[PDB]
């Protein structure tokens, strides 16, 4: 069965690249604002020097996780003012200059589909506190969320540079300096990559372009329909917030003390007896902080794995063409287009998918006059009467010829060989 | 506050609202300190100068947020001055804002990076994303390489870390037999 | 881990000998139990952190093994998997607790502009190159390999024909040499 047509399918896959950087203050979390408790916490200071190290190790890592995913190329390319790509339309993915930022349409849709309910200006919390904002409680308990190093506009600039390089130079900009190439010729290179001769592209270029454009449209309404697709990223947000909330809730435990309120202990008991109770509370809250930091390290490792995968996909599919099966979309990979998303990346893998198969009769070789003929590249296909050489991924039959095939020995040992003449120019 | 209530408590169980017994009004208690102060510094053996980034505060209201009135005079210099600079992350004190852009030396955040430059001081600038290079494009123009370079790059990868073993007995219980006897019931933990 | 042995953990002292010399076994056992619990907690924290770092190192070592297989023992077509540029070879070098790969790569150096066309209409039939592209220095056209400027005259063996020359967008007129 040989395909006689194709479809240009655009598949969207989302990968979390980083998570919210966080910092913790032992002193104001455990021993809120009392000097009596904080004096007892000095002997445990080493433990915090561990904790503040580990969280710091996470925070820097997240910045690195973004960098190695987006800072592949340090040459910030700009798309040309003229959009002449052989009928291909990149408006929905290229930057839109009519916005304060450079986010494309698809990037805007992705951003609007993730909440990211986190900046609260310290001073708003000192005002309308009766609303009981979660972030205000976190900030009063010493749980601060550091901001990402790379601003969203800057990540969008990196994505725009990658897109411009990909469409204006193909993979040549990945392996050093960018080199010009008309987009149709680039697509011809890609088609040669997947094992279908380039002559089909120029014979169906408009159609292909139309299909590509249609596929892009199918992404837009798909991203503007429901937010479930970005569930990978939203979870990565929500979970982190969940953890912080749990931490605050975990301050409501006695841990064997007479009460969970430090001031209550210091008001009922004196320094005579309050020291043991405060020590119990300190040990419990330090254990809670250790649990939080360990869970954060687990999640940081998971996010590092995801970001390494994202960087590999950026290198092997955006900057090149991947021959790995299913690595970049279902089908035969042609290109990829990156799109920034909150704490993640989105890949639009465009793929060649054969569409209309058709039954055919084939033989492994052709015996012309004793010698067996094997095709240089392709298969022998018969429509019922004659035979032709056809490329594997497309139905482009042509008459058997001495240059289409090569001879190897006599035609007695090959099982399934048939009888036919071969044209000799 | 219902008439039988005097103290209000938040999710953390720490009292936050109190009914003042003398004047029958409700007052809220908030921490007199806060977290978010970050110290930016070149490595000592270079200089003792430092900058201070206060997170999620305008530098107009830093004195009340930090309560600079009760702080030492050495802290008040970092509360207000001519080196005030605002960022999306927060606002920065002790660093001179520079419109020029360089590579990131000491990342601050929100695309702002700091460095120690020249009279030596600390500058804070919006980091650059590398060289700007527009690429020509035409529907009938290509670029072909006529020459090449054989470039040898190096990359290092960790393979293993130090194998380590721990003796519970001599760590927890140096040489006392009493402690070693008391540690038997926790053997299931140590064997883990 | 060594430094964390200087914590009371709620005991009267962080030294077993002080507790055992001030208190008899009557009251010393509760203090020693508190110390044991705290030090066991410290050991568990250390072991958990070591497991995290071991996971990191295992990921790095899996990557190193994959690089050794796919670049030292072969030629990797994956882009930027082994150095920047097109991969030629790789040489390993042991280092303490790690490996160092020397990735020798091919990087095109000096680029030249050339006017190109997707195909060539010889006498109505369009010609497409087998391996290369059509490049014109201004007057004539040549088939050149993509990664190096090695022009050669258009020829029937260099190219192949498929259909008339009206459907291709951007085709140009030229002759093809027939040996
Ligand atoms: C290959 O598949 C495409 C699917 O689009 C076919 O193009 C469609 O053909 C029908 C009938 O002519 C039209 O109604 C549609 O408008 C076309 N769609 C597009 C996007 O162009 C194409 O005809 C098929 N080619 C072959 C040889 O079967
Ligand atoms: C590429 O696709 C868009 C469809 O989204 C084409 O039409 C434009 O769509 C945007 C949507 O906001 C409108 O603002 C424009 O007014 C539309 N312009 C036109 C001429 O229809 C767009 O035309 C396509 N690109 C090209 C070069 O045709
Ligand atoms: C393909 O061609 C060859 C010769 O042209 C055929 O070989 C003959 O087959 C018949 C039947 O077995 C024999 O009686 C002849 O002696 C063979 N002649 C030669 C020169 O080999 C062969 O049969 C043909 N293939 C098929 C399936 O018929
Ligand atoms: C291609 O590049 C190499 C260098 O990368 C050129 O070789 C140099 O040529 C100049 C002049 O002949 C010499 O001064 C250098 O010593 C050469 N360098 C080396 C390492 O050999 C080479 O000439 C270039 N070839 C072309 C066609 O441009
Ligand atoms: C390429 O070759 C074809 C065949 O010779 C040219 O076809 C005709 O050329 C004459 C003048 O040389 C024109 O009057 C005709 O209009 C052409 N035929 C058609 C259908 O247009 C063709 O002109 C050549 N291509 C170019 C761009 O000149
Ligand atoms: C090809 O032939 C088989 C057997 O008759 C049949 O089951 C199958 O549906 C056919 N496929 C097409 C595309 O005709
Ligand atoms: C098979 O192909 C040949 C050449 O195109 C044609 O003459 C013949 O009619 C075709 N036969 C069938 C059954 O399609
Ligand atoms: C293919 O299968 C059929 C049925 O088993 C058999 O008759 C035929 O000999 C097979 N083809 C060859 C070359 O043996
Ligand atoms: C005494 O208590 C009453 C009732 O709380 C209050 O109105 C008053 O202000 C307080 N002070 C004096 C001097 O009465
Ligand atoms: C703080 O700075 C921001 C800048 O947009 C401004 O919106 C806000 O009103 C300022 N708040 C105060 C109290 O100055
Ligand atoms: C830097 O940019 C600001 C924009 O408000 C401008 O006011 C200032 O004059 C500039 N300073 C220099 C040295 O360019
Ligand atoms: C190739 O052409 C473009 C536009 O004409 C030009 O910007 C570029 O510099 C040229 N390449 C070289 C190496 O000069
Ligand atoms: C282009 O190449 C041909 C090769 O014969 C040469 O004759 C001609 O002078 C060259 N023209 C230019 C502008 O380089
Ligand atoms: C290529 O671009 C030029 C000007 O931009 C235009 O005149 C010409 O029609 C275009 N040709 C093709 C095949 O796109």
């Amino acid at each position: 069965a040989i395909p006689t047509n194709f479809t240009i399918s655009v598949t969207t896959e989302i990968l979390p690249v980083s998570m919210t950087k966080t910092s913790v203050d032992c002193t104001m979390y455990i021993c809120g604002d009392s000097t009596e408790c904080s004096n007892l916490l000095l002997q445990y200071g080493s433990f915090c020097t561990q904790l503040n190290r580990a969280l710091t190790g996470i925070a820097v890592e997240q910045d690195k996780n973004t960098q190695e995913v987006f800072a592949q190329v340090k040459q910030i390319y700009k798309t040309p003012p003229i959009k002449d790509f052989g009928g291909f339309n990149f408006s929905q993915i290229l930057p839109d200059p009519s916005k304060p930022s450079k986010r494309s349409f698809i990037e805007d849709l992705l951003f609007n589909k993730v909440t990211l309910a986190d900046i609260k200006q310290y001073g708003d919390c000192l005002g309308d506190i009766a609303a009981r904002d979660l972030i205000c409680a976190q900030k009063f308990n010493g749980l601060t969320v550091l901001p990402p190093l790379l601003t969203d506009e800057m990540i969008a600039q990196y994505t725009s540079a990658l897109l411009a390089g990909t469409i204006t130079s193909g993979w040549t900009f990945g392996a050093g300096a960018a080199l010009q190439i008309p987009f149709a010729m680039q697509m011809a290179y890609r088609f040669n990559g997947i094992g279908v001769t380039q002559n089909v592209l120029y014979e169906n270029q408009k159609l292909i372009a139309n299909q590509f454009n249609s596929a892009i449209g199918k992404i837009q309404d798909s991203l503007s329909s429901t937010a479930s697709a970005l569930g990978k990223l939203q979870d990565v947000v929500n979970q982190n917030a969940q953890a912080l909330n749990t931490l605050v809730k975990q301050l409501s435990s006695n841990f064997g003390a007479i009460s969970s309120v430090l001031n209550d202990i210091l008001s009922r008991l004196d320094k005579c007896e309050a020291e043991v109770q405060i020590d119990r509370l300190i040990t419990g809250r330090l254990q809670s902080l250790q649990t939080y930091v360990t869970q954060q390290l687990i999640r940081a490792a998971e996010i590092r794995a995801s970001a390494n995968l994202a960087a590999t996909k950026m290198s092997e599919c955006v900057l090149g063409q991947s021959k790995r099966v299913d690595f970049c979309g279902k089908g035969y990979h042609l290109m990829s287009f990156p799109q920034s998303a909150p704490h993640g990346v989105v890949f639009l893998h465009v793929t060649y998918v054969p569409a209309q198969e058709k039954n055919f009769t084939t033989a492994p070789a052709i015996c012309h006059d004793g010698k067996a003929h094997f095709p240089r590249e392709g298969v022998f296909v018969s429509n019922g009467t004659h035979w032709f050489v056809t490329q594997r991924n497309f139905y482009e039959p042509q008459i058997i010829t001495t240059d289409n095939t090569f001879v190897s020995g006599n035609c007695d040992v090959v099982i399934g060989i048939v009888n036919n003449t071969v044209y000799d120019p | 506050f219902l008439p039988f209530q005097q103290f209000g408590r938040d999710i953390a169980d720490t009292t936050d609202a109190v009914r003042d017994p003398q004047t029958l009004e409700i007052l809220d208690i908030t921490p007199c300190s806060f977290g978010g102060v970050s110290v930016i510094t070149p490595g000592t053996n270079t200089s003792n100068q430092v900058a201070v980034l206060y997170q999620d505060v305008n530098c107009t209201e830093v004195p009340v947020a930090i309560h600079a009135d009760q702080l030492t005079p050495t802290w008040r210099v970092y509360s207000t001055g001519s080196n005030v600079f605002q960022t999306r992350a927060g606002c920065l004190i002790g660093a001179e804002h520079v419109n020029n852009s360089y590579e990131c030396d000491i990342p601050i955040g929100a695309g702002i990076c700091a460095s120690y430059q020249t009279s030596q001081s600390i500058i804070a600038y919006t980091m650059s994303l590398g060289a700007e290079n527009s690429v020509a494009y035409s529907n009938n123009s290509i670029a072909i390489p006529t020459n090449f370079t054989i470039s040898v790059t190096t990359e290092i990868l960790p393979v293993s870390m130090t194998k380590t073993s721990v003796d519970c007995t001599m760590y927890i219980c140096g040489d006392s037999t009493e402690c070693s006897n008391l540690l038997l019931q926790y053997g299931s933990f140590c064997t883990q």
